């Protein structure tokens, strides 16, 4: 079997592990949906106001 | 570093303000490319722009930065994402690497834990790319697929999937946080026709790309075999589908467990009436009496079970079947006892027979005006209910 197909396998595990470990969860889910970090804001602000 | 396509525009009509979200999305996209896909690279959550995605690159674009605004924009915005996604894509392909082999395409229903699947891979020294869309429609990806076997490069491709419903509750919460879901009409259009878009895609490629499967109603189950993924993704027409979820929305706002705006957001641009009209009861009934009513369907043994029980007063027996109640006409004034209610139809009992109104009507909500057993006309002047009570007692 391929890399890919062994890194997937394991994906899945943690995908398991995220219904019975709840701090795992919330640790996952905290950054995916967060928004751009107050550094890269900070540049795109700059990118955004000096392009009108 | 242009563009590797055309930015398609979407009509917005006489909506002014998505028409000029759109117009500064493509113009910010097509002139400061470089400097996007820099930032996209080098400072997002993305393993140095390995990670491709047209929902990251949203949050680039300035109409995107507030959390309220999101639902919105997100149509206007969304097509020149997707052309700079397309764009890093190529830019990714074009890096001299001899040890990165492996370009992995990750799809499926929008909520059904993509992402959060993505997170929980760990990158590799053979991993080269990372992209995250739909296939159902896979003309696109034809030519992504086909760049990566230009360069002898190892594609495999993961559909990931989920129930509808249980997909459309975790949207919700995203809406919640993040401020974007996902529409019903694009959640229906990608589970119903990405069986399609697979098989689609193994005839054209066949051996050279790899198709798996996920199946989250089954604790991540791995699907290793492409006729197993297809039997996991065949979860029903779009038509299907979209009525299910349509109902499902309705009845979920109705309730009072989602706002208003979590609604308008997986509503759509959806008429939910005309799919709610599409609905069939060929094989349902109601049976009334001084307990209250009953949903019943028949199977093809000529067996009718219960469905479901509604308890009522004041109610005489009878037997109604729904699937030959006549269409109620625009502009008339129907009399008569409601015998039954859903999230799509109301169902009334006049004197010239059973009488179907659908449960919206020109987004005003027939089905809260009216109960079970209640005794009322229905009738629309000029795009606009009333509904009288015609009770009483003497
Ligand atoms: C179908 C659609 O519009 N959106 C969906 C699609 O995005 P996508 O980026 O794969 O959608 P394409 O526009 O089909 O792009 C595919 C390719 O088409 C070329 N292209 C595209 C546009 C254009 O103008 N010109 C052009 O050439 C280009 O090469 C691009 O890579 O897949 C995502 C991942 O499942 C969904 O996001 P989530 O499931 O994560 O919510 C997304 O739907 C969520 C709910 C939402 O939209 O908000």
């Amino acid at each position: 079997e391929s890399n890919a197909i062994r890194m997937i396998k394991e994906a899945c595990e943690k995908n398991r592990r995220m219904m019975t470990d709840e701090a795992f969860r919330k640790e996952v889910e905290k950054r995916l949906y967060a928004g751009p970090s107050p550094e890269l804001l900070a540049k795109l602000r700059v990118l955004w106001a000096a392009n009108k | 570093v242009k563009l590797s396509s055309d930015i398609n525009l979407r009509d917005f009509g006489n909506n002014e303000y998505l028409s000029s979200v759109q117009d500064e999305a493509i113009r910010f996209a097509t002139e400061q490319t470089d400097e996007i896909l820099s930032l996209y690279s080098q400072h997002a959550d993305t393993e140095g722009g390995r990670y491709v995605c047209a929902d990251t690159f949203k949050e680039l674009f300035p109409a995107f930065e507030n959390k309220e605004d999101r639902a919105t924009v997100n149509n206007a915005i969304h097509n020149s994402a997707a052309v700079l996604s397309s764009t890093q894509f190529d830019e990714v392909l074009k890096r001299d690497e001899p040890q990165k082999k492996e370009v992995i395409f990750v799809t499926g229903i929008p909520g059904s834990g993509k992402t959060s699947t993505v997170k929980n891979m760990m990158m590799q020294d053979t991993t080269k790319l990372l992209f995250e869309g739909q296939l159902a429609r896979p003309q696109s990806a034809f030519r992504k697929i086909e760049q990566c076997l230009e360069r002898n490069l190892e594609v495999t491709i993961v559909a990931v999937s989920m129930r509808a419903e249980r997909a459309s509750d975790n949207t919700y919460k995203r809406f919640n946080e993040y401020g974007r879901g996902a529409s019903i009409g694009i959640m229906a259009d990608i589970q119903a026709n990405l069986p399609d878009g697979l098989k689609q895609i193994r005839d054209k490629f066949g051996d050279a790309v790899k198709i798996v499967g996920i199946n989250q109603d089954r604790n991540s189950e791995f699907i290793d075999k492409f006729d197993d993924v297809i039997k996991m993704l065949s979860l029903g027409s779009q038509e299907q589908i979209l009525g299910r979820l349509a109902e499902k929305i309705q009845s979920d706002f109705d309730s009072g467990k989602i706002s208003r705006e979590c609604f308008n957001q997986a509503k759509g641009s959806m008429d939910l009436e005309s799919v709610f009209a599409k609905k069939e009861y060929s094989q349902q009934r109601v049976v009334t009496n001084s307990k209250g009513v009953t949903l019943e369907t028949k199977s093809a043994n000529e067996l009718w079970s219960k469905v479901e029980q509604i308890p009522v007063t004041g109610m005489k027996a009878g037997i109604y079947l729904l699937g030959q109640a006549k269409k109620a006409e625009t502009g008339q004034t129907y009399s008569g006892e409601i015998i039954y209610k859903d999230a799509a139809a109301v169902f009334q009992k006049t004197k010239n027979g059973l009488v179907r109104h659908n449960a919206t009507h020109n987004e005003e909500r027939l089905a809260k005006l009216v109960e079970i057993g209640q005794n009322v006309s229905i009738g629309s002047n000029k795009g606009k209910l009333i509904v009288k009570s015609l009770e009483y007692s003497a």
